[PDB]
C-alpha cells in the first residue's frame, strides 16, 4: 500500500494524529494524550483478471462515442486496521483500561 | 509475549500478565503516590509513547502518572528526568 506523502494523490494511507487536547476529552481519557488514528485519501481505478478485459473494451468504446458507460470507480478505503489500547474513566469514576479495535489504519487500498 | 506486572481494583494470582503478541507493560499512579493499574499496553502505533526500556512518565489533575514501556515487568517502577 501507498503512505501519502504529499505529492501523489493516488489512493495512500495518511497520517492524522487525533489530540484528546483540542477536542477537550483530556478529563475522562487519562491515556494516550492522543493517537496517529490517520486515513485514507487519494485515487482509485474504475474497478477479475479476462472477462473484465473485455468490459474495458466497451467501456472505451463508449467513451469513444461520446456515451459514458458504467462510471464506476472505485474507492480508497482502509485495508488494514489495528486496536487500539485506552485508560480512561468509567461513568462511575473507576479507572477502566479497555482496548477498542479497529482504532488506527495501518494501510490503504482500493475497493 | 511479554510479562508485565499487573494491578487492577476494577472488575493478580502472583503478579504475571501473558500478553498479546507485540504488546507492551504500562502502569497508572495516583498526593501520596500510590499505584491504580498495572498492565499489558497494546497501544502500538504511536512509538512517541512506548519506546523505553524501563517505565517512563513525561485538562489533567497534574496528579497521575502514566507510563508504557517495552521489557519483562519494567512498568514497577518509572523516572522523570528533564533536561534544565
Amino acid at each position: 500500500g501507498l503512505e501519502c506523502d504529499g505529492r501523489t494523490n493516488l489512493c495512500c494511507r495518511q497520517q492524522f494524529f487525533i489530540d484528546f487536547r483540542l477536542i477537550g476529552w483530556n478529563d475522562w481519557i487519562i491515556a494516550p494524550t492522543g493517537y496517529y488514528g490517520n486515513y485514507c485519501e487519494g485515487s482509485c481505478p474504475a474497478y477479475p483478471g479476462s472477462a473484465s478485459s473485455f468490459h474495458t473494451a466497451v467501456v472505451n468504446q463508449y467513451r469513444m462515442r461520446g456515451l459514458n458507460p458504467g462510471t464506476v470507480n472505485s474507492c480508497c478505503i482502509p485495508t488494514k486496521l489495528s486496536t487500539m489500547s485506552m485508560l480512561y474513566f468509567d461513568d462511575e469514576y473507576n479507572i477502566v483500561k479497555r482496548d477498542v479495535p479497529n482504532m488506527i489504519v495501518e494501510e490503504c487500498g482500493c475497493a | 509475549e511479554r510479562l508485565c506486572a499487573f494491578k487492577d481494583p476494577y472488575q493478580h494470582e502472583n503478579g504475571t500478565i501473558l500478553c498479546s503478541k507485540g504488546s507492551t507493560c504500562y502502569g497508572l499512579w495516583e498526593g501520596d503516590i500510590n499505584l491504580v493499574k498495572q498492565g499489558c499496553w497494546s497501544h502500538i502505533g504511536d512509538p512517541q509513547e512506548c519506546h523505553y526500556e524501563e517505565c517512563v512518565v513525561t485538562i489533567q489533575n497534574g496528579t497521575y502518572r502514566f507510563c508504557c514501556c517495552s521489557t519483562d515487568l519494567c512498568n514497577v517502577n518509572f523516572t522523570e528526568n528533564f533536561p534544565p
